């Protein structure tokens, strides 16, 4: 099972090409895309070596780079223009679906913020159409900014069956905070721990979580709460970390409870003290779930590419998500008593408040009905 | 016929003379087309010592079946052939020898057909029973060109290597024989010329004859087609009468669903010829590399 | 102990009496104890048995994840067919092919795999097959007939496990683009993905981690042959192995539930609610009566659920 | 048995002048023609030595070149111009092949994309097609007015080459923007000469089968219609690994479906065991699909890499995908027809085409016969 991978817009080129290089390195791979003499599954992102990627004048700045080998602001400009090359962009995406032997997934990273927003709201449209039966998980960057931000999410939340938010402002403030910056040189960087450190399950084969759908059909269980946050303390046993990944200091993210926590573990931690601590975080309580369905938290080990000392990062499903929407929902209204039919906006307006309502019933003791 | 560039000369220069009985057949004749063959391939750059054992024999019908090599020996070096190798080698010789003329007797059709369409492809009342001649054959070629891989890889390459792996390490010549000796049990065993295997070899037997029936099924409705054509192109040449030939070719397209029988039938044959020779793999080891090779796709098996 | 590790080194690859005084005792132990250290090293640089246990455990405890994905996807549209009805020489060159295309190309003793279709079930077509090991002679005292059924009694038990979530997963999906089921799901895959865990990370791993240290201070092969067969028998106590019947009838109603959501009513979701939460109480409630044993509900309820 | 090979256009005479170079440098033989000091069958591409070939403006840069010792745009002009020096060609011709002892084949070397290169193989393929009827030919075309040239050049070749391997500049330029970063005519060539120079490697060097050409043609082509072949070229370690890497997309030269014939050359000092280990995880995996009413396998063979120039491998293949291709020429040519001394030739043309891609299309049915 192979996973293509595709970028749009300035932001998902610039994570995406600093996402490559932090998989290049972690592998014997040199830049040349030469393997290095110098066990890890590397089939899953890289065809026998070049990975699986479909870009779309950043472009220039990463064919003179050294890595030159491995290969307007409104949404409307982003919609239509993604229509007048339905053909072209499709013709690339085909020819290297049927190429590879099984597809699973669409991992696609775009920022909602100009033409990434108006074409990713394209793509993900289309993907439906054509392949039904294919997982579309998408790394999504939050920051006429409130409209090109709230019409991308009509399509993300009834079209990508998973999403990781990673919003700028939460990260500028790790920047200054444990980094002391004041650059979009440096918050990627961090941008890219996150993103490699997640598919860290894919490449390095364990007991279990050997397949995409493995690790999302674990964390949402309905098809409407699939917004994900992030949390990743390294920046000493599995008590240190596990308490550090709970403080809301760590998390990308600016009543409430957890819906499944998945950890990553990416130490040589001896496997015996793992259910101790797990003894331990229910003890102190210091994370609560929901009350209505029986929730409970997930631990995952691995290994560290020898190639390249405890890290850690966390999957979660929080309901406090649901406060970054209404920040975008707020500012909409705004500029809408401000300034053909321009009902996409209302009814994707009436869609997200659907969703947002669907988190505030998720921490009721009736969910159901 | 482990050099493949001699042996397909020489299988060129004695094909018209094995087509005679073999009555009239005398080995005098054939040391000169044998000695031209290793004057003309690759053979030449040899060991002239080698070269003067290297022989014709005639066994004692058709001259495809009387003729083998012998590669006499005699000296020193007999103590290790013993009479006994010689006598193993020629039983396998013969179906080395069997397996190579049903080839290339299936690309000399395969080479007619791409010369035959060529001519008669202006006839559209041919090519529905023309079909089915060409289905047939990429069908059977199918099952004696995967044969001669499981013949290379699989019986010598593979027995080959632990003889030639057990001789640069032994010594005192008593485990060169012990290990040239058992080269000798397992092609006879991977091959099937067995003793228990009896009843598999009979049953292959069928099949090479179904080939050989099939290019004698095939000229003749080659032929009866290039004959009507012929007298097609002279019976309009002249002229740039018209209704005596409109039954002598009305009668011409009635012959045709009579031809169909046969292609129709020979092929229902051959398939159950083969869907029976499967069944007679499952059984003594090796053998079961072979059902691969056959049913790969799983063109049969439904 | 002392000419028994020079035979199974030779064949791959002065003493006087006195009394009073042991000038005999203390000769036999200066070479007893370069008998062994010939042997001992002799199979930790070159054929490098603890390099020959962890291939077993990559298959027969499905540790190699790369593997089993990627055998499953491609012979399971022949294993749902009946028993007496598959071709052995169809699944194993299926086998050979999960191997090589998969990460476990790196394995010099993956030519010992080999499958065999049980006759009994874990008292058909997928619930008879697992593998089958080979082993040579020295080997063979260690890991033998005896002792290596016991490797494929703990195999299909965990070969149904990741067989059910495999196509519980599979099924979330097909529904995503008659609503109520979704809560239902979250039941069944929150306690299969909740006992794999504990039977993977907390119960063979350990046992397993103290082996492999077990072993360094070993003295005489009938120790080692002590520290495995008290590691078989561990595996097969901590698990659900040793009944504990009510697993099996638990398993029937998830993996039927696959089946109903696969024909694609009502009046059904709400029968296997009934149906398996029942089931799962009559677990916690055995589990929990003893003298671990008692963590495993720390592992199936976390938020108090289940407090009934 | 004898093979000889023509080149035609600009395109044909570099990529055989690179071939050419290609194989006088796997042999022993200086640019001189003098074989150099320092097993290898030579006879059947050498006379002893001249190379078999028949060149037909870059000649005079072949004779500037070391190697000198070694010897309109319309597809109507090009046929037109090709009728002319009829005797003046064939009497070379003529007298190259009865100086042979047996002849075997005519490869010839050309690009089909346009010029005159396209008219005069055209023509000659007619003319060899009727004087000698006993020689196989195969054809090293290699794919891009335009279209109409194009698909000229398919109606001549569906029906006279006995054998066809296509060769598309776009895929040629795609793998070297990629692995080759090239940003040229003389470095696309070298990738040429290099599949080239594999194709016939088990010719040159005797193994236990494939002795000759028809050893290789018959074994592929099934029915005389289905005779467009493409290859693939993965080293740019085991043979399962080789046959993993070859069946990706990602290295064929080509722009349901399922496979026809597969034949795989490994030129590697590989452990031969291990290929029928090979081949049955490649069955267990179900990496690759056959056609459902004929038994069709896959064919591997190994040789010996040459010991005066690591292993390698190549794949040719019988894909029934490659129809595609010809639909956009046939396309192309629709919109030529509805834009602009009979042209009922072209017409001609377009309805053989028409005929040979519903022959593809019906190919990958489980009714494919009748
Ligand atoms: N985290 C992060 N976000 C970025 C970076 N570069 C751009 N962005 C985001 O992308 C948005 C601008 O998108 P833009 O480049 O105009 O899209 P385009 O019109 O398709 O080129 C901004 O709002 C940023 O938040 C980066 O390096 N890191
Ligand atoms: N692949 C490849 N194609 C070439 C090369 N040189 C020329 N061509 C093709 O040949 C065509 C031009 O043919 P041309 O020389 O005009 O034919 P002429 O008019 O008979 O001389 C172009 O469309 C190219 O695609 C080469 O080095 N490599």
């Amino acid at each position: 099972r192979e996973i293509i991978t595709l970028q749009l817009g300035q932001c998902g080129n610039q994570i995406g090409f600093e996402f490559w290089k932090q998989l290049c390195a972690e592998h014997g791979i040199s830049p040349e895309g030469i393997v290095e003499e110098f066990t890890d599954r590397k089939d899953v992102f890289f065809y026998q070596y070049i990975p699986r990627a479909v870009l779309l004048r950043v472009i220039h700045s990463i064919l003179n780079s050294p890595y030159a080998k491995l290969y307007g602001n409104n949404w409307a400009s982003g919609f239509s223009q993604g229509e007048k090359i339905h053909e072209d962009i499709f013709d690339i995406i085909d020819r290297e679906a049927d190429g590879s032997d099984s597809l699973e997934g669409f991992v696609l990273c775009h920022s909602i913020a100009g033409t990434g927003s108006g074409l990713g709201s394209y793509l993900l449209e289309r993907l439906n159409d054509r392949y039904p039966k294919k997982l579309v998980q998408t790394y999504s960057v939050f920051p006429v900014q409130p409209y090109n931000s709230l019409l991308t999410l009509k399509r993300l939340t009834q079209n990508a069956d998973c999403l990781v938010v990673l919003d700028n402002t939460a990260l500028n403030r790790i920047a200054t905070d444990r980094l002391h910056i004041q650059s979009f040189s440096q918050i990627n960087q961090l941008v890219s721990t996150i993103m490699s450190a997640s598919t860290t399950t894919l490449r390095y084969p364990g007991y279990m979580n050997n397949d995409l759908i493995g690790l999302i059909a674990s964390l949402i269980p309905t098809p409407r709460l699939h917004f994900l946050m992030t949390g990743y303390t390294p920046l000493t046993t599995v008590l240190d970390v596990m308490r550090r990944l709970l403080q809301p200091k760590n998390v990308m993210v600016s009543n409430h409870c957890y819906i499944a926590i998945l950890n990553i573990i990416q130490g040589e931690v001896d496997p015996t003290q793992v259910h101790k601590s797990l003894q331990r975080i229910r003890e102190r309580k210091l994370a609560n779930f929901i009350p209505w369905g029986p929730a409970s938290i997930q631990v995952a080990l691995s290994r560290k590419s020898p190639y390249l000392r405890v890290s850690g990062l966390m999957m979660a499903n929080h309901t406090s998500i649901s406060s970054l929407f209404e920040r975008t929902c707020r500012q909409y209204d705004k500029l809408r008593k401000r300034e053909d039919n321009f009902d996409e906006m209302d009814t994707s307006r009436e869609i997200v408040q659907q969703l947002i309502d669907e988190y505030h019933a998720a921490t009721r003791p009736d969910y159901i009905s | 016929l482990g050099q493949g560039d001699f042996i397909r000369h020489l299988m060129d220069l004695l094909k018209p003379e094995l087509v005679r009985p073999a009555t009239t057949l005398y080995q005098h004749n054939l040391t000169g087309i044998l000695e031209t063959a290793v004057r003309a391939t690759n053979a030449q750059f040899d060991s002239p010592e080698i070269l003067r054992r290297l022989d014709v024999r005639l066994l004692e019908d058709t001259g495809w079946d009387v003729f083998s090599l012998d590669y006499h020996v005699d000296g020193p070096i007999a103590t290790v052939f013993t009479r006994e190798c010689m006598s193993h080698y020629l039983r396998v010789f013969n179906f080395l020898w069997r397996a190579k003329r049903m080839e290339y007797i299936l690309t000399d059709i395969r080479k007619g057909h791409m010369c035959n369409a060529k001519l008669l492809r202006n006839m559209p009342e041919f090519s529905g029973v023309l079909h089915q001649c060409h289905i047939l054959a990429s069908e059977m070629v199918h099952f004696i060109h995967q044969m001669q891989y499981y013949i290379t890889f699989e019986v010598l390459e593979c027995s080959w290597d632990e003889l030639w792996n057990k001789v640069q390490q032994a010594q005192d010549l008593d485990h060169i024989i012990a290990a040239h000796e058992v080269f000798l049990d397992t092609i006879i065993s991977r091959c099937l010329l067995d003793s228990d295997s009896r009843a598999l070899l009979n049953q292959l037997r069928a099949v090479f004859d179904q080939i050989i029936e099939l290019q004698n099924a095939q000229d003749a409705i080659y032929r009866a087609a290039l004959e009507e054509l012929q007298r097609r192109l002279q019976f309009e040449e002249k002229k740039k009468e018209e209704e005596e030939e409109n039954k002598r070719i009305g009668e011409f397209k009635e012959s045709i669903p009579k031809m169909c029988s046969q292609l129709r039938i020979l092929t229902h044959f051959y398939q159950g010829i083969v869907q029976q020779f499967l069944v007679l793999l499952t059984t003594d080891e090796s053998l079961r590399f072979l059902s691969f090779r056959l049913d790969f796709n799983e063109h049969y098996k439904a | 102990s002392t000419g028994k590790y020079l035979n199974v080194v030779r064949e791959c690859g002065e003493i006087i009496y006195t009394l009073k005084e042991r000038a005999y005792v203390e000769q036999i132990e200066k070479a007893f104890n370069y008998a062994s250290k010939v042997l001992l090293d002799f199979l930790m640089e070159e054929k490098e048995l603890v390099a020959h246990l962890r291939s077993i455990k990559r298959y027969f405890l499905m540790d190699q994840g790369d593997f089993f994905v990627h055998f499953m996807d491609l012979a399971e549209e022949e294993l749902r067919k009946p028993v007496e009805d598959i071709t052995p020489p169809r699944l194993e060159a299926l086998l050979e092919l999960a191997l090589r295309m998969s990460t476990a190309n790196t394995d010099p003793f993956k030519d010992d795999l080999k499958i065999d279709l049980m006759p009994h079930d874990l008292i058909s077509g997928l619930e008879a097959f697992s593998f089958d090991y080979i082993v040579k002679w020295p080997l063979s005292l260690i890991i033998n007939r005896k002792a290596l059924t016991r490797y494929q009694m703990l195999f299909r038990h965990m070969f149904y496990c990741k067989h059910v979530e495999r196509q519980l997963c599979s099924v979330w999906i097909s529904n995503k683009t008659f609503a109520g089921a979704f809560t239902l799901r979250q039941r069944m895959l929150n306690f299969v993905q909740n006992i794999q865990y504990y039977m993977m990370f907390e119960v063979m791993e350990p046992t397993w981690h103290i082996l492999e240290k077990n072993l360094k201070s070993a003295s005489n092969i009938d120790d080692v042959l002590g520290h495995h067969t008290g590691f078989l028998d561990t595996c097969l106590k901590d698990c659900m192995l040793t009944l504990l019947k009510v697993f099996s009838k638990l398993m029937s109603v998830c993996v039927m539930f696959t089946n109903c959501m696969q024909k694609f009513f009502e009046a059904t979701i709400n029968k296997f609610d009934k149906n398996f939460s029942a089931h799962l109480l009559d677990l916690l409630a055995r589990l929990s009566i003893y003298s671990g044993m008692a963590s495993v509900i720390s592992r199936l309820d976390f938020n108090g659920f289940y407090t009934e």
